């Protein structure tokens, strides 16, 4: 659990489907 | 250990298929149709907060990490979700489950677990990872069990019909068995000692019993037909009533057609019910039957059937898969081939412009090349088994008369027996084939039960609220919206903490720009939706306490996007309340400006109405619409503009309607213009998710506000 | 004279097929193709000044008159097309042929011929009549021919195929002859005899001869398929590759499913122009061997499977029409169920606003019922069909028997040649069972073959102009318009004739508003329509007369609404034109400003778009449609700015560009705002289809005319 | 001949479906 962290606007912006 | 993935049931749902693989990986199985709730999937697809936010929720200690270009390390615990985009068209969800030795296994929903090398995966999914691991306040659980049990609950009311379904089916065998004896009578009784006047009668017998046969196969037939017509009804009636009964959010997650592909699915568990339940119970008694009998008949030869039916079910279940992925593949195939064809006809009009005619004729031709090997490819495999199948049949029987020749030469069968016994191993063959040929049709009964099942064991929206009715018999009081906060989904919150209040019958109206949920604040008001902070105050009573059905019987709405349903006006205007005189309907008209155009109409005691029919006009349908609203007689009414088809004039009759129902009512009107709002006693400006004053048009005016720059911007 | 009523091929094919009933009663059949195309048939339905306008041009003189409710009146000829309402959702038309004994007798299109009484005909039809009659201009003749004739030279060149599958299956059916023998020769000699060593051998042989038979239907079956795909797929091609070819008013007539459903409509017509062929050649030949096989064996037996196949035959005839009467009936129901399905579950706010779940569940169970009551009405004749077919199969199975019994006793033949002949009996009874059932599939191939081969024969669109290419290959000329007047088909006239001209070089700009045209102007100039009267000059020369293949590569063209094609962005570009370099299509990158776009996308010119470029905004697919005009380099160019996503951000780089073609191109703007066009040398106003005032900017305010009011509007 | 002629409009205004 070392990996580069991810903000949540990125997440919101990952829109998988 | 064991590894787990779960299929898609529908398209949307590939984020949270993941999650319930994750899940199972784990010991937790959950229907996949409660994961999707919560993860909020929406049509488009699935955000990874959402999944993050239910990871959180269900125990798994979540983390939302870019994964970078290197992620070999042995550091994080797998297996985790990551994000793909699938040959660059759309967005999908997978996850990594062995990291090893150069090669990682990803259980795909949409396909089987598969294996990539290091260059081709990486190439393909751009970063992202979340990591999952079932921490403190976790517990291995499983909400799930098996739908078919609840299914058998309809059959069994229809006890009584089975019974004389199985009672016939014997007796059909019972007579069938015996009619095949007669090509041994004649070989022994009629060819060798020439009874003229016993064949005279034995030829009626045996006609008789072929006769009885046949009747008893048409009764048989016909309650078989009643009883599955019985079940489908049943079923599907069940599932569309309770469909009816949920919450806004199941409709807004999900589209017309995956609601309406549910009714085939239904359809399919009609066969699949009758089909199990009927040749379960008689197909392996006859086949019982059939064995002890040409046991009795002769030993060596059964086992020589024996043996042919192992081998067609061994060739039967080895050519099962590749059949299923070739026709998964041609059904992809073609698709792919018929959106080119639409798209070309479309743009036909670019294409003869440019004058590119053989540049599509060429794709089109490449693409039928790839339609026709695919169809080619499986149909040598129905070729294959085909004669791999005939090949049994035909040495099957070969072998069989030679085998009965054999004892007969050594003297220890005869003749009329050997063909009895010929004849008589149909009743043995054909049963066991079809319990083999049966088995696909579990295999994807199976499936589509638990599709239709999640929907089912979803909660009703009734059940949802807590009640506290007797208190409270009237509506009346000041409506208030204290520190309310709402969020349509994962999206971001589209309403924001506001603070709202609204004295007794008093005219109310709510102007609002670009979207900020104008229409969002009279659904809530509705209780479609419920504010997970805030709350909405009645008479200084909360609306969750309320009573859902006489709120919805007493509160007023009508939709921005009007619709009629087909049918007629004097039922299609009191939809909802029955028992109605025609008396408070024609007032109605009357006040709402809706007797004019019924003149010009065919009939007024029959107007057959139509969907979508050119004579209907969007303001007739508003008209009605609110004509319907009035003859609810409620003192809560919502309201939208017409913005269209001479508003103008249409604002006298809605002024007349208003000012003259004659009660101290309430009523809420959402428009973008501010032209009738000007007598409006009070109105409310929505900007980006707050209220940015409360008052009139004079001391708006006055505030020198924004409100004075749209009034400008408007004259 | 017997009555002929035309089947209708499409749903919106209603006017026309009635004409050509009457025209086939009058002795002209002619192809429905060409009548749908003079008759004007639309989407939405057919005018019947469409039918009279095409009477009168055939010779027909009629006669529109709105028919009158007493129409006991002998003093018109019959038959008449008239509409009829048979519902509110749809008007219809039909054609009444004969009064008798006050029954009227009607051909409907949609159903044969139906007969009516006054009191029910009266109800359902309005009042209309079309009376036509030969005027001595009208012949009988016959224009329509035979089409599966000309289908089958596709057939024609794969002779190679053909003859081996019939030498093929020849020798199938042979070698089954040969080992259906197997149990005579095992109960004449074998088992009497006790030849062990005969037995063993004899066995072996036919195992082989069984397994050669297998070996060969494989082979058969291999080409069979290969056979097959080959000439559907040339079916396929060659039907688009025609489609492709047409003016644009057969598109613009018909849907696009109308247009891909005759792909289906082609695989539906291979299964018959092979399988049928093949049965024919094949199944008769090998049918009349078994008859002399069995005719040399015994003849009363032959009898009695003569009386078998006759009663056969006779029970398939009888069910033939009225299970296809069910199945239609069942198929309209079970849409009608689905679309008012559909309709519940979209107004869902209505439904659960009004608290009227019960009001829709009620009628969709009473639907419901209407579903499965035809389909059990369906079910109940099959059955029928399904016990009738099984009691003929018994009785006769046992009469053969019997009268076997009788002759082997009396004591004309032997005890091997019965069991025999019900051994051999498959290769006589199962290709005429095949010959039987194969009647269905011609009787609807046939008609699959006449819709898919009326758009065959008719004429593409090259052959229709005249060109004199070789004295003119420049497009450079002035551009006059002169009593010009286009219509789209039978409506009213959109233009009306004009006097413009266009000079060479230079600038000029084309408004319309308020529905005007500024369309129907370009692509009458661009050749999609045939104009008629008046004519298109060029540097004095008809268009019409030059090359359409140059007039379309030489003029570029940029539509209202953009289309973009699946692909990649570097094919995208020149599409339609290869042997590109990089270089210049950079150059019309720079001046079409789509670089700025470049960067950001993953891969520069490889980059893929997901579907029909659903990624872009339609601002940026304009620009990228503006590249592929200027990568064409025309002479002549046509612009149509976008409405409101220009910001003026795009607009002065617009702006550089067409300052910066730096040649002497004839350029043509359309847009409904007069912003720029001020730096436009010529601006044309098009009111109502006419050209009121032509000039520049200065002078057109000058005159304080309409585009001065148009100007002070827009600011 | 019988009947109440009928104009040009009123024809255009006969549909079909
Ligand atoms: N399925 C959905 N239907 C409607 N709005 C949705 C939906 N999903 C998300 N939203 C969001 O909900 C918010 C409020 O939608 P609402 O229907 O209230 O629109 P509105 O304020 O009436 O706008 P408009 O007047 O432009 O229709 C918007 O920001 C919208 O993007
Ligand atoms: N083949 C056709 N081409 C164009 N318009 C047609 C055609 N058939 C019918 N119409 C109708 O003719 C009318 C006028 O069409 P026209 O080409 O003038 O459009 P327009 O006013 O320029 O519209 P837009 O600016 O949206 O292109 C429209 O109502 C349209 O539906
Ligand atoms: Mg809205
Ligand atoms: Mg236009």
């Amino acid at each position: 659990n070392i990996g580069r962290e991810l903000t949540d606007e990125e997440l919101m912006e990952m829109t998988g489907g | 250990k064991k590894y787990v993935c779960v299929r898609q049931y529908d398209l949307t749902d590939c984020g949270a298929a993941c999650l319930s693989s994750i899940a199972q990986y784990y010991g937790l199985k959950m229907s996949l149709a409660k994961i999707r709730e919560m993860t909020g999937t929406d049509t488009q697809g699935t955000n990874a907060y959402g999944l993050i936010h239910a990871a959180k929720q269900l125990g798994f200690s979540a983390k939302g990490v870019k994964a970078s270009k290197e992620d070999l390390l042995k550091d994080f615990r797998l297996p985790a979700i990551a994000n793909v985009i699938v040959d660059n068209r759309l967005a999908h969800f997978v996850v990594i489950y062995s990291i090893k030795n150069r090669i990682i296994t990803v259980a795909d929903p949409g396909k089987g677990i598969v294996r990539y090398s290091m260059d081709d995966f990486c190439s393909i999914w751009t970063g992202g990872l979340v990591l999952l691991e079932p921490g403190e306040a976790f517990q291995k659980g499983d909400y799930t069990q098996n739908m078919m049990v609840k299914f058998a609950g309809f059959l069994k009311p229809l006890k009584k019909t089975v019974l004389c379904i199985f009672l016939a089916s014997l007796l059909y065998t019972a007579l069938g068995i015996a009619g095949s004896f007669y090509i041994k009578f004649l070989f022994d009784d009629l060819i060798k000692f020439e009874k003229l006047n016993d064949l005279h009668i034995i030829s009626a017998g045996f006609a008789v019993i072929f006769l009885l046969q046949i009747f008893l196969n048409y009764y048989r037939s016909i309650l078989v037909t009643k009883l599955g017509m019985s079940i489908d009804k049943s079923i599907m009636m069940e599932y569309y009533s309770h469909v009816l009964k949920l919450p806004m959010n199941f409709f807004n997650s999900r589209k017309v057609g995956e609601i309406i592909s549910r009714f085939m699915d239904a359809s399919k568990i009609r066969q699949a019910i009758s089909g199990a339940t009927l040749t379960i119970m008689i197909d392996t008694i006859m086949a019982v039957i059939g064995g002890i009998l040409l046991y009795i008949q002769n030993s060596s030869l059964f086992f020589i059937s024996f043996i042919i039916i192992l081998l067609y079910g061994i060739i039967v279940t080895v050519f099962n898969k590749p059949i299923q992925n070739a026709n998964r593949q041609i059904m992809e195939d073609n698709a792919k081939l018929t959106s080119a064809l639409v798209e070309s006809v479309k743009g036909i009009e670019t294409i003869k412009s440019f004058g590119a005619e053989e540049q599509t004729e060429k794709s089109t031709r490449d693409k039928i090349e790839t339609v026709m090997k695919s169809s080619f490819k499986e149909g040598m495999l129905y070729i294959n088994l085909s004669s791999l199948t005939g090949i049994v049949a035909g040495l099957g029987g070969i072998v069989i008369l030679w085998a009965g020749a054999y004892n007969v030469i050594k003297g220890n069968m005869s003749g009329g027996q050997l063909l009895a016994f010929n004849a008589l191993l149909a009743y043995f063959l054909t049963p066991v084939k079809n319990l083999i040929d049966l088995q696909p049709l579990i295999q994807t009964a199976v499936v589509a039960s638990n599709r239709l099942g999640e929907i089912l064991e979803l909660a009703t929206e009734k059940e949802l609220r807590e009640d506290s009715d007797d208190f409270v018999i009237s509506l009346k009081g000041d409506i208030e919206f204290r520190n309310v906060d709402f969020r349509y989904g994962l999206r971001k919150p589209v309403l924001k903490n506001i603070n709202l209040t609204i004295p007794k019958g008093k005219t109310v109206a709510i102007v609002g720009e670009s979207g900020s949920g104008k229409t969002t604040l009279a659904k809530l008001l509705m209780n479609f939706y419920s504010p997970e902070k805030g709350d909405i105050l009645i008479n200084g009573h909360s609306i969750k306490n309320i009573s859902l059905e006489l709120i919805r019987k007493k509160i007023a709405f009508v939709s921005q996007d009007v619709f009629i349903f087909s049918g007629t006006v004097k039922e299609n205007l009191c939809l909802g309340n029955e028992n109605v005189d025609m008396d408070e309907i024609i007032k109605a008209a009357k006040m709402a400006n809706a007797h004019d155009f019924i003149e010009k109409l065919p009939l007024k005691y029959d107007t057959f109405l139509n969907e979508s029919g050119a004579n209907l006009s969007e303001g007739q349908k508003q008209r009605l619409a609110i004509a319907r609203a009035l003859l609810k007689k409620p003192d809560i009414l919502i309201l939208d503009e017409a913005t269209s088809n001479l508003d103008s004039i249409t604002e006298n009759h809605i002024k007349d309607a208003i000012y003259g129902l004659e009660d101290d009512v309430t009523v809420i009107i959402i428009a973008h213009r501010l032209s009738t709002i000007v007598n409006c006693d009070k109105i409310y400006l929505l900007k980006d998710g707050e209220i940015v004053e409360s008052g009139s048009h004079t001391e708006l005016i006055a505030l020198k506000g924004c409100y004075f720059k749209m009034w400008k911007q408007t004259e």
